[PDB]
RNA sequence: GGGUUUACGACCUCGAUGUUGGAUCAGGACACCCAAAUGGUGCAACCGCUAUUAAAGGUUCGUUUGUUCAACGAUUAAAG
RNA sequence: AGAGAAAUGGGACCAACCUCACAAACGCGUCUCAGAGAUAAUUAAUGAUUUAAUCUUAACCUAAUUAACUCAUAAUAAAUCCAGCCCUAGAACAGGGCACA
């Protein structure tokens, strides 16, 4: 997981969830683009 | 409105002596500490401790002895 | 009643007489004090609802003292009893199933050999001793210029706070506290002299009073199945138990001189 | 309104469509020129967490919520609506919504905690340690902002914030 | 067709779909058609049989899946919806399959 | 009106007992009369040197509301003097904890500041339940009105009002819930 | 965004706020060293690198230098 | 995953050794050290807004889950006799003994 303040998908598998009040990107092909915003 | 209750019941009256039968109920009494008393003061009229508490002769002293009175 | 395993049962008042060695079988040599149970009688019962609303109450009176030195009040309980008066009075938490009628003495046999129990009593209280032996604060140096130093406390707190905190450690009152020991285990119980064997130390002076019960830690907290429920009743069985009750360990003293193969 | 029918009959499967009765629509509308539902009942501004019998129309019975295209509310409307529904679930209400689970029902937990007017979620929330000085408060949100634009006999604007 | 051709339909044996293009109700059961019929369905697996019958006064459409685990799945499909049809069909041959 | 000095006087100074239901209510909005029946702002002889205060009995505390996320996001912190002795309670713990202790707190700071706050303080009876003795039931003189109407559910609303209440949209049959 | 080094201004004290290092005592913060739960790795395993949450407890013994620092010896789960 | 051993620290004591020319004090010597809930981050179960999927600032129940923090549990928890003499109790004040001998 990476914390950041502007999420962005890095391909086209990156879904973005709302979940514990926050933002993530999660990647189910490239586990390296789990993004969560701060 | 509702009725007037009136409960009146001596059960100190023993069927031997009356003289000492009305005794029985008059002669109760208790007595407790400062703490004790003071604790069950404030229980009695709901409030606090600090109010039961003596005073010193400073203010004793210091208080009109005859306030003046209105109507 | 019968046995619960979420059950207790009342514990005794007895007299540190003093410490021994012990040895057992592997070779090992533990430490041994000796606890006498000399009167244990059941005072006054207070029920749960009266007590705690959880548990009852049992209340424990200690050896014998002289009516020549007790008030009106204790005197007059005492005497309504129909028992002398004691000199320490505990009480016990006891779950609704283990009461017993008040009066009634108990026996050191109360426990069996091989138990885990918890002791309380008053340590030897040493006074009002400084900080190096109530807390351990290490001192200054001897001699390496320390002026007026040699034991004090240091600084007690910082500067911005202006004050000190509530939990500061600093000399006072050292020893006379009551403290309690978990999981001490009981080795030899005699049942002529009413003596209790429990292994490690045991807070309080020697021919003081201490309160034994059961070991309220996790890890035995069902062992009381096979013990005697209410108490041990010597009437019941209608037979005598043997005079020293050794654990399955123990080096009794009559032994073969055991030598390992 | 559709069903869902499943027989089994000795390894074979039978699924099968069911049309029930579903009631239409009051025949008298007080506003039959506006083309959104709630704007044409004249309930814009109007609802609100409270009012169920209205949130109860159009909601599935395990508390979903029924999609725009089928429904036909406006936009904005649409998105008060769900925040309203949320609210009520969250305090409470609808108590006949909630799917039916004769394995859960038994273990009991801590009694719900009662409330109402909830803008978040009660388990993705932090309380606030800081809290804040008079000028820099941290203010605890009640309600959604979304329904700032209700009639206010009162007058005064509702405390979103606080 | 995605679903069905990742999903694995090597366990299926026969699929028809009984059908009557004069009536009111076939989009969804021509969508599970051209749906179980797709290439990619075919390419998954080419040992199963897939029929589709046609008639003119049926008025009632119907779908058979027979699979060699013994088992005859039977959706009288006419009011259904496609989507519904094959999540149904999908779930049914991937739990026994 | 023509009564003697002592009746009129203890008529006029008397303490009255109030009773208030605390169920899906909020605390705010019960303190606020709690601590008004307690200061005596709702009699016109009120004084601040006189000790005009009446007691008021909240039941049903445990049945609290609490509105918003406040249950989760609102704190009370207290402190037991000693170092990292500093403890932060959520509401909800709390409550879970001591039911009482969250309207006892509010009513604890909306009474005002000085030393009169303890003594009437002591005046107040706090229950979680409808568990009330028969000592402090007999006590009771009228029962204060809720601040906050009590929505009802779904299932408390009677047939006849349900169809009562039309029917806004038409749901098309083809439709599946 | 913080006010931890230097400097910046001289607002509080020059009819006194006694100035570095050590001994004792530590309190608090987390921008976490270990111990705990995890994500990602160009993570094969032991060793590693970063990110998240977490402060109830610890964070050594010696030579030299007055030394904070600094280099070295031996360890620890670590010598914040 | 399963067995043990040790140290630190909290709390205690002299059976033995050690200091020990007072009967005690002491360590270098000996004994004990714990059950439940909760979570933050992170995973999965059903499921709509978005008739698919999706851990849900969508509800309802779900589960493995950091440390704190509380609670089970334990410690005190019988009040109005105290002249004098002792105490392993103590600055004074307090507390426990003075019937078996
Ligand atoms: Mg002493
Ligand atoms: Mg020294
Ligand atoms: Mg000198
Ligand atoms: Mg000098
Ligand atoms: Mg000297
Ligand atoms: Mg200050
Ligand atoms: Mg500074
Ligand atoms: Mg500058
Ligand atoms: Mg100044
Ligand atoms: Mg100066
Ligand atoms: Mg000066
Ligand atoms: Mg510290
Ligand atoms: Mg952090
Ligand atoms: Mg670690
Ligand atoms: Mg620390
Ligand atoms: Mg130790
Ligand atoms: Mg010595
Ligand atoms: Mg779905
Ligand atoms: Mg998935
Ligand atoms: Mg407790
Ligand atoms: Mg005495
Ligand atoms: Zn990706
Ligand atoms: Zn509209």
């Amino acid at each position: 997981f990476k914390t950041k303040g502007v999420l962005k998908k890095r391909c086209r598998d990156c879904y973005l969830v709302k979940r514990r009040g926050r933002w993530f990107i999660y990647c189910k092909t490239n586990p390296k683009h789990k993004q969560r915003q701060m | 409105t509702k009725p007037i209750p009136r409960p009146d019941p001596v059960h100190n009256i023993e069927e031997t002596h009356d003289l000492v039968l009305k005794t029985r109920l008059e002669e109760k009494g208790e007595h407790l500490e400062q703490g004790p008393m003071i604790e069950q003061l404030s229980k009695m009229f709901f409030t606090t401790k600090h109010r039961w508490y003596p005073r010193g002769q400073y203010h004793r002293r210091r208080r009109k002895p005859n306030p003046p009175k209105d109507r | 009643h019968p046995w619960e395993p979420g059950s207790s049962r009342v514990g005794l008042i007895a007299l540190k007489l003093g410490m021994m060695p012990l040895w057992t079988k592997d070779g090992q040599k533990h430490v041994v004090t000796l606890l006498q149970v000399q009167d244990c009688h059941v005072l006054k019962y207070t029920p749960k609802e009266n007590h705690n609303g959880r548990m009852a109450a049992l209340t424990v009176g200690g050896k014998t003292v002289s009516h020549f030195h007790k008030s009106a009040s204790i005197l007059e309980f005492y005497q309504e009893l129909g028992l002398p008066p004691k000199q320490k009075v505990k009480i016990f938490n006891v779950t609704e199933n283990a009461v017993i009628k008040p009066g009634t003495p108990l026996y050191a046999a109360h426990f069996r050999p091989g138990q885990y129990v918890d002791v309380t009593a008053k340590t030897i209280g040493k006074g009002f001793q400084g900080v190096m032996r109530r807390w351990g604060f290490k001192g200054q140096p001897a001699t390496h210029g320390q002026t007026k130093t040699h034991r004090r406390p240091g600084a007690i707190s910082t500067g911005d706070v202006a004050r000190v905190w509530p939990g500061t450690k600093m000399p006072g009152q050292l020893g006379n506290i009551d403290r309690t020991a978990f999981g001490l285990k009981v080795w030899r119980i005699n049942t002529k002299h009413n003596i209790i064997y429990v292994n490690g130390s045991v807070p309080g002076h020697k021919n003081c009073l201490v309160k034994i019960k059961d070991s309220k830690l996790p890890a035995y907290k069902d062992f009381c199945k096979n013990l005697p429920f209410p108490t041990y009743f010597p009437d019941g069985d209608e037979e005598a138990l043997p005079e020293d009750l050794y654990d399955e360990n123990v080096c009794q003293p009559g032994a073969p001189s055991i030598t390992f193969t | 309104f559709r069903e869902v029918v499943e027989i089994l009959d000795g390894k074979t499967t039978i699924i099968e469509g069911r049309i029930t009765e579903t009631p239409q629509e009051s025949p008298n509308p007080p506003n039959p020129t506006g083309q959104c539902p709630i704007c044409r009942w004249n309930l814009k501004h109007k609802y609100n967490y409270e009012d169920v019998l209205l949130l109860s129309q159009f909601i599935r019975p395990h508390g979903g919520m029924l999609p725009r295209r089928i429904t036909g509310l406006c936009q904005e409307e649409h998105l008060k609506i769900e925040e309203c529904v949320k609210m009520a679930h969250r305090a409470g209400l609808l108590p006949n919504h909630r799917p039916k689970l004769p394995e859960g029902f038994v273990p009991k937990s801590k009694p719900r905690l009662n409330r109402y007017l909830t803008r978040w979620s009660p388990r993705s929330v932090k309380p606030i340690y800081n809290k804040g000085h008079r000028w820099n408060k941290v203010r605890m949100p009640v309600g959604s902002p979304l329904l700032k634009d209700n009639v206010s006999y009162s007058g005064r604007p509702l405390l979103l914030y606080h | 067709a995605a679903a069905l051709a990742r999903l694995g339909l090597r366990a299926v044996k026969q699929v028809r779909v009984q059908f009557c293009p004069f009536e009111k109700n076939v989009e969804s059961t021509r969508t599970f058609l051209q749906a179980v019929s797709s290439e990619k369905v075919r390419c998954t697996n080419l040992n199963c049989s897939v029929i589709a019958d046609v008639r003119h006064d049926g008025s009632e459409p119907c779908v058979d899946v027979l699979f060699g685990d013994g088992h005859r799945l039977i959706m009288r499909g006419a009011h259904l919806t496609a989507q519904e049809m094959l999540t149904a069909f999908a779930s049914h041959i991937q739990a026994r399959g | 009106s023509s009564f003697s000095k002592a009746p009129q006087q203890w008529a006029t100074f008397a303490r009255v007992w109030y009773l208030l239901d605390g169920k899906m209510q909020p605390p705010g909005k019960l303190a606020a009369m709690a601590s008004v029946k307690l200061q005596g702002l709702h009699k016109p002889v009120y004084h601040q040197l006189s000790d005009c205060g009446d007691h008021v009995v909240i039941m049903n505390t445990r049945h609290i509301a609490f509105s918003g996320n406040k249950w989760e996001q609102k704190v009370y912190s207290s402190h037991t003097g000693y170092p990292g002795g500093f403890r932060q309670v959520t509401a909800a713990q709390l409550h879970q904890k001591d039911p009482v202790a969250i309207v006892k707190l509010a009513i604890y700071g909306m009474l005002p500041k000085n030393l009169h706050r303890r003594t009437m303080m002591q005046r107040l009876h706090l229950f979680p339940d409808e568990d009330i003795p028969e000592d402090i039931l007999k006590n009771l003189v009228e029962e204060l009105p809720q601040p906050r109407k009590v929505p009802r559910r779904l299932d408390e609303y009677t047939q006849e009002e349900i169809e009562a209440f039309p029917r806004v949209w038409s749901p098309p049959e083809d439709y599946r819930l």
